[PDB]
């Protein structure tokens, strides 16, 4: 008889009721049907059990989905009943949340704001799991650029990494392609501007946006970063200087705007209010100084990504805009698999302990005779 | 006098006589052969969390105790002179707890277990040691060969810092 087959995998692990992924990319016959159509279920389920998918595969729904985006107006326009949501952060547990609260897509409109990469260490997986909706729902599914979308920061913080690890750096390629072709700003329903940070001096109209250029990485000063980078004022609506916009010394670029710059905006360009994301609430939400002239909040801020990096212990938001009432659904964290940071693996992190510990033994060990013979952390 | 030891090392004549003369130093009972406790009474070796692993792979004819070839060609392990394959394959060697080539699922959770403490939760470590096999497994039977362990730590050059002077 021949030699007996290795034993059960996980026959020694110790921890046996955690879940283990799965072993098995995802291949294009599972993903798409006949008609080249991607199905959801089966790339969701797959994800949330940590699964990956064939490399093929992440490039093609990357570049369908970009080309799809790539078409569309850099102000998008786009009426109710929408569900506005604000920064993801690769937080795909709490993604899966935000659609069970928000409802399904197959018959409800979205609206992203942008951030869906960096900081939670699914970002590829939110990425890859909108874009197959955006695939799926062209029409009813809009994603605008954070300003995480981008190649300066993704390189900066986790996601180039993320992509190295878990797929390949075509991939993050793929994915910077793609990023430059998100809509930057949408016009909802006549009465709101949604933008990932907010205004620039540079922008006085709809126009001065609807005429950019969004097809590129964004550069470090101008009204393309002002979109995606500025914050209200830290005492917004009770301001003590009249100024417009003030250096943003806390972004390090950009600018601060003051009641007084949103309500000019508002005003010149019949506008009910600006919707924004960017900023972690602990709420899920901040709704602003409302304007005198309409007694509506002048600057909404939506954030989207629950007990943002384990530690904000903050709640999470959507708007809910139907029938003409404004309502904000909040949801808590969920759970979510652990990573060590940058996404190394076990050997790579402990291989240099390892060395340190035994040869300090061995040198100890090798210092018995003095010329005779003449706590590991993550 | 008694038979000659046979044994494999980088180690010259000197320098196999200055090891014995630690060897000695350290052998307790002047029994030949090196137990745990007697590693154990260097005080700077308590609080190491991988001494009985080290000891476990010096210890080759698995007798519990390390006689003065073992601890040469253990040693040897650490030369100046030895190669990079080698120290990997030692390191290699500290996860592979039953010795049969393979680090397996438990066997990486339990050394790391070793390092780690409770600096992370059971549940953490779990997900991380599936998912370092899980990447690492070139050929699909849930457990870590050489060639896998080297490829992912192969460019890492710890190799280059274990080392020990004689
Ligand atoms: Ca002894
Ligand atoms: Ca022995
Ligand atoms: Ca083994
Ligand atoms: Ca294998
Ligand atoms: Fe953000
Ligand atoms: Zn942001």
């Amino acid at each position: 008889p021949p030699p007996p087959p290795p034993p059960p995998p996980g026959a020694d692990r110790v921890v046996k009721a955690v879940p283990f992924p799965p072993t098995h990319r995802l291949t294009s016959e599972e993903v798409f049907d006949l008609d080249g159509i991607p199905r959801v279920d089966v790339l969701k389920n797959h994800l949330v059990k940590e699964g990956r998918v064939d490399e093929e595969i992440a490039l093609r729904i990357i570049n369908e989905g970009a080309a799809i985006l790539r078409r569309e107006k850099t102000m998008i326009e786009v009426e109710a009943p929408i569900t506005v949501c604000g920064d993801i952060h690769g937080q795909f547990f709490d993604l899966m949340k935000l659609f069970e609260v928000g409802g399904s897509p197959a018959n409800t409109r979205y609206l992203f704001l942008g951030d869906y990469v960096d900081r939670g260490y699914f970002s590829i997986e939110c990425v890859l799991y909108l874009w197959v909706l955006k695939i799926l729902y062209p029409s009813t599914l809009f994603l605008l650029r954070g300003n995480h979308e981008c190649r300066h920061l993704t390189e900066y913080f986790t996601f180039k990494q993320e992509c190295k690890i878990k797929y390949s750096e075509r991939v993050y390629e793929a994915c910077m392609e793609a990023f430059d072709s998100l809509p930057l700003a949408a016009l909802l329903n006549q009465q709101f501007l949604c933008v990932h940070g907010g205004l620039s001096p540079e922008i006085h109209t709809l126009d001065d946006i609807r005429r950019l250029d969004r097809f590129k990485e964004p550069p470090a000063f101008g009204p393309m970063c002002d979109l995606l980078w500025s914050d209200p004022s830290e005492d917004f609506g009770n301001e003590k200087s009249q100024e417009h916009f003030s250096h943003n010394t806390v972004r390090g670029c950009s600018y601060f705007y003051n009641y007084p710059a949103v309500c000019e905006f508002l005003q010149n360009n019949n506008l009910l209010s600006i919707i924004r994301a960017h900023e972690a609430q602990d709420a899920g939400y901040r709704m602003y100084r409302k304007s005198q002239t309409t007694g509506f909040p002048s600057l909404i801020t939506i954030f989207s990504a629950p007990n943002y990096l384990d530690v904000y212990n903050n709640k999470a938001a959507v708007l809910k805009y139907e029938n003409n009432v404004m309502n904000i659904r909040q949801f808590n964290c969920s759970p979510h698999p652990y990573w060590l940071p940058n996404f190394m693996d076990v050997f790579t992190w402990s291989l240099p302990f390892v060395g340190e510990k035994v040869t300090e033994m061995l040198v100890n060990v090798l210092s018995i005779c003095s010329d005779d013979e003449l706590v590991f952390s993550v | 006098a008694s038979y000659p030891l046979e044994m494999c090392s980088h180690f010259d004549a000197d320098e196999i006589k200055r090891l014995g003369k630690r060897f000695k130093k350290l052998d307790l009972d002047n029994s030949g052969s090196l137990s745990v406790e007697e590693f154990m009474s260097l005080p700077e070796l308590q609080q190491n969390p991988l001494v009985q692993r080290v000891i476990d792979i010096f210890d080759t004819d698995g007798n519990g105790e390390v006689d003065f070839k073992e601890f040469i060609e253990g040693v040897s392990q650490f030369s100046v002179k030895g190669d990079k394959e080698q120290k990997l394959r030692f390191a290699f060697r500290i996860y592979d707890m039953d010795k049969d080539g393979y680090i397996s699922n438990g066997e990486l959770f339990q050394v790391l277990k070793m390092m780690v403490g409770n600096n992370l939760k059971d549940t953490q470590l779990q997900q991380i040691v599936d998912k370092t096999i899980i990447n690492a497994d070139k050929d699909g039977d849930g457990r870590i060969s050489f060639e896998e362990f080297c490829a992912v730590v192969g460019g890492l050059d710890i190799h280059k810092k274990m080392v020990v002077d004689v």
